[PDB]
RNA sequence: AGGACCGAACCGACUAAUGUUGAAAAAUUAGCGGAUGACUUGUGGCUGGGGGUGAAAGGCCAAUCAAACCGGGAGAUAGCU
RNA sequence: GUUUAUUAAAAACACAGCACUGUGCAAACACGAAAGUGGACGUAUACGGUGUGACGCCUGCCCGGUGCCGGAAGGUUAAUU
RNA sequence: CUUUAAUGUUUGAUGUUCUAACGUUGACCCGUAAUCCGGGUUGCGGACAGUGUCUGGUGGGUAGUUUGACUGGGGCGGUCU
């Protein structure tokens, strides 16, 4: 499936390129998010005019964390914080993601999400990561300098 | 206790009854009762889908609380009661807030004893809390296989589960059958062995005793004609074939599990 | 029923032909899958029971054109 | 207390005689088994024919059952009478 | 106790007991193009299948064949290419 | 042109991780004074499972059939050019 990239993707291209992406990836990830759009001739003929707004305004305001899946883990952000927690094992606490941050205030601004709500878990025997999470148990349990720092 | 009835008649010759005096010889608690009607083994097409079911004594269903989701409120066990719908006795228990519920009866539980649910619960029988919070190597019952559903493992008369190992999000359980299974550590489970363990020692003693429980007679496949069963006819007593079901599948060894969705949670099939 | 809402593919009757050319009637079923398509014109997920060929048709045409055809045909989605 | 015992109602059907164009398309008389239980019975409901149901006799499914009845393919076919 | 309503009631069926075997729960299995339903609002002291058939003494030897089960160096082997 | 090192790079493979397809007969909210269904939030699985087409094996579970004639009856034996 040929698609033109509206934003930067990891290993496909950057800011406009007819990339041959697998149909499942395009259908389920790139187009449902604001990453790409298929090139059915007319679409690129509109893209060649849209590039003035896209490559400058949208590019400046948001060019990373297109789906907050891999950019959060790669481009470390929101490391500085003040809330500690209980003993070093985050569980159900959103904490702080916006306030007390400097890098995430200029142009491109990646973001994070919440964690598993309290129904079986508590402040011992495990931990959570301050980042986007779909899995909450098998997900990576790397320290984020927020659980105890 | 087990009592051998004297042989005053053939039918009382062999019966052995499980008599427990601490049970409640009164009516059940009315709010926690619901009608349940017998089915005769018939599904909604009206066809016998399970044979050998039909009749028996009328029974009222007890709403037994398997979720145990009221945390932090202690409860005192008012009474132990006979449940017609299961092999285990149940316990009517009163919470400090005034609500009454039914639970399965652990091995040692008796009237006046206290129980509790949740993370901050003492490790004594009857208490219910996550395997996460239960120490490894312990005996447990009424066990959830995913969080919040309600326990459905080690429920029958004297069964229990042995928590063998803890590894990450999953706890490993030895089930009563000998199978080794992973289960999420967020799953609740109740401490102790569920009681009435002498339930095995009862012998019905007569055909009517099995008829009272809803079990209709089993007719051997060899006793039938070829149009009815694969074991079929023959002049006199004849088998001359491998044992099979009425639908032709080979009993006596052939394995029937085919899931491929829950195999990842099975560590070691039963020996 | 096993009908693709994009293409209208139904089950179709044919023959199982043996090596002795014994013809026993059979059905060819389509490759139906219930899929949630992200429609941008309404910012929504629309569920449709669509074959794989219908999914290729959606990928080519655009979900807007396919839904326009569906609502011109009826086909409450 | 009992799928305990004797025995009416009630449920059945072991023997004999009768009857066999019967009083009756399965009964009568005399005896006979169970008779608080796996009992029996009324009212309503459910299971449908390659199907049901069957403490299993190929038993029963409207006097019909190794595949019900009705209508149709149909004037099947009949090297036979 | 049940059984060939209407020539067979029995040594036949069933049965309490026992053994094997399958089944970890969305269980196995069954009725169902499916949805769903029974199993079961049960959870291996449970449920299905199969065989034997109270109870007492027991239940010897054989895995060569068929079946099932498990494991594998290797051989042959379909669609596709 | 003989040969031979590497990667952006195209599909082959093993493995591990991941989530966004897809599952949930987990929990909570709403349609809604509703164990259905749907939407939503969250967790757990996760490109596995499962379904469509094609394909090898198995398959009396089911179906349609075939299983000769001569013959001092028929069968068994014999025979048949
Ligand atoms: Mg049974
Ligand atoms: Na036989």
């Amino acid at each position: 499936m040929q698609v033109i990239l509206l934003d930067k993707v990891a290993n496909l291209g950057s800011l406009g390129d007819q990339v041959n992406v697998k149909a499942g990836y395009a259908r389920n990830f790139l187009v449902p998010q604001g990453k790409a759009v298929p090139a059915t001739k007319k679409n690129i003929e509109f893209f060649e005019a849209r590039r003035a707004e896209l490559e400058a305004k949208l590019a400046e305001v948001l060019a990373a964390a297109n789906a907050r899946a891999e950019k959060i883990n790669a481009l470390e952000t929101v490391t500085i914080a003040s809330k500690a927690g209980d003993e070093g094992k985050l569980f159900g606490s959103i904490g702080t993601r916006d306030i007390a941050d400097a890098v995430t205030a200029a142009g491109v601004e990646v973001a994070k999400s919440e964690v598993r709500l309290p129904n079986g878990v508590l402040r011992t025997t495990g931990e959570h990561e301050v980042s986007f999470q779909v899995h909450s148990e098998v997900f990576a349990k790397v320290i984020v300098n927020v659980v105890a720092e | 206790a087990v009592v051998k009835c004297k042989p005053t008649s053939p039918g009382r010759r062999h019966v052995v009854k499980v008599v427990n005096p601490e049970l409640h010889k009164g009516k059940p608690f009315a709010p926690l009762l619901e009608k349940n009607s017998k089915s005769g083994g018939r599904n909604n097409n009206g066809r016998i889908t399970t044979r050998h079911i039909g009749g028996g004594h009328k029974q009222a269903y007890r709403i037994v609380d398997f979720k145990r989701n009221k945390d932090g409120i202690p409860a005192v066990v008012e009474r132990l009661e006979y449940d017609p719908n299961r092999s285990a006795n149940i316990a009517l228990v009163l919470y400090k807030d005034g609500e009454r519920r039914y639970i399965l009866a652990p091995k040692g539980l008796k009237a006046g004893d206290q129980i509790q649910s949740g993370v901050d619960a003492a490790i004594k029988p009857g208490n219910t809390l996550p395997m996460r919070n239960i120490p490894v190597g312990s005996t447990v019952h009424n066990v959830e296989m995913k969080p919040g559903k309600g326990g459905q493992l080690a429920r029958s008369a004297g069964t229990y589960v042995q928590i063998v190992a803890r590894d990450g999000a999953y706890v490993t359980l030895r089930l009563r059958s000998g199978e080794m299974r992973k289960v999420e550590a967020d799953c609740r489970a109740t401490l102790g062995e569920v009681g009435n363990a002498e339930h095995m020692l009862r012998v019905l003693g007569k055909a009517g005793a099995a008829r009272w429980r809803g079990v209709r007679p089993t007719v051997r496949g060899t006793a039938m004609n070829p149009v009815d069963h694969p074991h079929g006819g023959g002049e006199g007593r004849n088998f001359g074939k491998h044992p099979v079901t009425p639908w032709g599948v080979q009993t006596k060894g052939k394995k029937t599990r085919s899931n491929k969705r829950t195999d990842k949670f099975i560590v070691r099939r039963r020996s | 029923s096993r009908v693709c809402q994009v293409t209208g593919k139904r089950p179709v009757t044919g023959n199982n032909r043996s090596h002795a050319l014994n013809a026993t009637k059979r059905r060819f079923l389509p490759n139906l899958h219930s899929h949630r398509f992200w429609v941008e014109s309404e910012k929504r997920f629309v569920t449709l029971r669509v074959s794989a060929k219908g999914m290729r048709v959606i990928d080519k045409k655009g979900i807007d054109t396919v839904l326009a055809e569906l609502r011109a045909r009826g086909e409450k989605y």
